[PDB]
């Protein structure tokens, strides 16, 4: 039959979700018709109707981090995780498409350009000289938004499919971090967020956000946080994380988005990145895929009748 | 017929443990970013991500 | 083995090519070094010396094309050419690294995001009340760049590997064609620019480019075209190609470059997408397998051992 519903971040990216408008114009000429929140803690989060009652394959994928620095390496891609799933008809599912981490280079700021393609080297100078940064923060990557894929209850939302982001690299990151993918299937587990220090950390499932450069919970509205608050007033670092949870730039590497949100460094080190949100499936459905780090960029929603 | 031979390339030497058998055909000839060949750089970063996980260790 | 040369594009994108700091930078704590023209049609273009006679695994990749206006379809991907060659000792190869046709969305113009966001509907209501775009021109994305990899005989150069650029998307382009590769292997067929018509065509291998927003051909410095004439003088729309010969973007998408550049739209048509160009492989070697659209943002260039 090959009947294939994609779901996009309809064009927005950044720390706040899509339009109305925006995915009206995404899916036209498409066979695919959402509802997207105007305001609250849904603004951004896409409402699709499930047309019949069958076996569905729902393949998640997350968003990436954001770039480093000067480095320019390679950014933290996303995770994948593709279940099967049994839906009823007229079951309302929704969907959170998670954005890109914004990069910290290339930049629009002139002063901010001399110092990605390594002219300016005041934040190294400080760094030789008193040993840490202090001063002159900012210069990595915001945390990926993870992509939600639940459906509401009574009252509570249910979760179905969680593709967790990928961290912010930060912006000395000579390294890669080399970590391996997280995959919770237990509900009973409480999807609380990273743990936020000078960079922001991931947004979970169900927690209690207070630092603006924190990733947003999901029933938070999963805003992006918001850059550093020391990379303010000396630059202008607007390092900010996906929507979907994704943590805020620094210095070091934001946290990407989640079931349980990836944690991020304490201390502002230049060479440390975010780390990786965690991955959620939901007991209903089948694992088809174990879950890896595909994507790069934003994340999409795939459903193709699997068994 | 070419599949194996492109995405070989991209991945390099690659070795997967006998409990990642079936899960590396399934991905390899199931999932959606390993058929459409446009998501070619997707299956190729997918296999390289499966081959340093836990299961496939060893 | 440690014969892995990665060559990218230093981190520069848009119209331009990089600079020799910025592949200095690039390339730091890797095993590569190369020179990069300073001015004149080899401007930005990367020469590395070969460092042994041996048989070489040469993976050429183009770089895909812009993203649309308020629909944000999925781009157009690049070309990917996989060459085996047979190289000598202190041969001077020259590389150029395809980077991304410039997307339509966002912008840095105050009135022109209020389209993007579709908050500013005048397009849609020029389309609607006169039937076509003539005045309100611009949103589609520019096209990509081309990769190329020759070598300088005694006085003219001669190609080896060129991965064909992705064409721009179109503004309204609600649909992605599918457009199936093209490859050439027969030196007698010169490579010219595409039909440039509203938006830019694109560059070709040797070819006399004359309008601004067209692609520059490879022996012409290969710059990306210029944005849409009409779509300045009432917008900023500086939607420009990739560099590599990318043309530049208008209502309609731009053409791709390659060896033979891809056409444009010739009526500024805004639902009407840029066309692909013309990758080239050399018959002095063997094609190891067939051209395939795979690659996402900017290109890169692979050389390795397997034999
Ligand atoms: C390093 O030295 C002191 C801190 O001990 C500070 O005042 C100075 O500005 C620092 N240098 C730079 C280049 O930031
Ligand atoms: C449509 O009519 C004419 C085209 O001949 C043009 O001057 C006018 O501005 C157009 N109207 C709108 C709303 O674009």
């Amino acid at each position: 039959p090959t009947v294939h519903w994609l779901f996009t971040t309809c064009g927005a990216s950044g720390p706040h979700g899509p339009t109305q408008a925006q995915c009206n114009n995404a899916y036209q000429n498409s066979n695919l018709s959402v509802e997207v929140g105007s305001e609250g803690p849904l603004k951004g989060i896409q409402i699709w109707k499930v047309p019949a009652t069958d076996t569905y394959s729902i393949s998640g994928y997350g968003a990436a981090g954001g770039k480093g620095g000067k480095n320019t390496m390679m950014r933290s891609h996303g995770v994948s995780v593709l279940g099967i799933f049994n839906l009823e008809k007229d079951d309302m599912l929704y969907i959170l498409v998670g954005q890109q981490g914004e990069d910290a280079c290339p930049s629009t700021n002139q002063l901010i350009q001399k110092v990605c393609i390594g002219e300016n080297n005041v934040i190294e100078e400080e760094i030789r000289v008193n040993r840490s940064v202090h001063e002159w923060a900012g210069g990595g990557g915001g945390g990926g938004g993870a992509t939600y894929v639940f459906k509401m209850k009574d009252g509570v939302p249910v979760p179905l499919i969680i593709a967790a982001g990928g961290g912010g690299r930060a912006y000395g990151a000579k390294t890669d971090t080399f970590h391996p993918e997280r995959l919770e299937n237990n509900s009973s587990v409480l999807g609380l967020n990273g743990n936020s220090g000078a960079a922001g950390g991931g947004g979970g499932w169900n927690d209690n956000t207070s630092l603006l450069w924190a990733g947003k919970s999901l029933q938070e509205g999963a805003t992006g946080g918001h850059s550093c608050p020391q990379a303010m007033k000396k630059w202008g670092w607007e390092t900010r994380g996906g929507f979907g949870g994704g943590g805020g730039g620094c210095s070091s590497g934001g946290g990407g988005g989640g079931y349980i949100g990836g944690n991020a460094a304490s201390n502002n080190d230049p060479e440390m990145d975010g780390e990786d949100g965690v991955s959620f499936i939901s007991p209903l459905g089948i694992l088809y895929t174990p879950a890896l780090k595909v994507m790069e960029g934003h994340g999409e929603v795939n459903i193709k009748h699997y068994l | 017929r070419m599949k194996d031979k492109f995405l070989k390339h991209l991945t390099g030497p690659l070795y997967f443990s006998p409990k990642c058998s079936k899960h590396f055909h399934r991905l390899y000839h199931n999932t959606r970013d390993c058929t459409i060949p446009a998501y070619y750089k997707r299956c190729a970063r997918l296999l390289t991500r499966l081959a340093v996980s836990p299961v496939c260790m060893e």
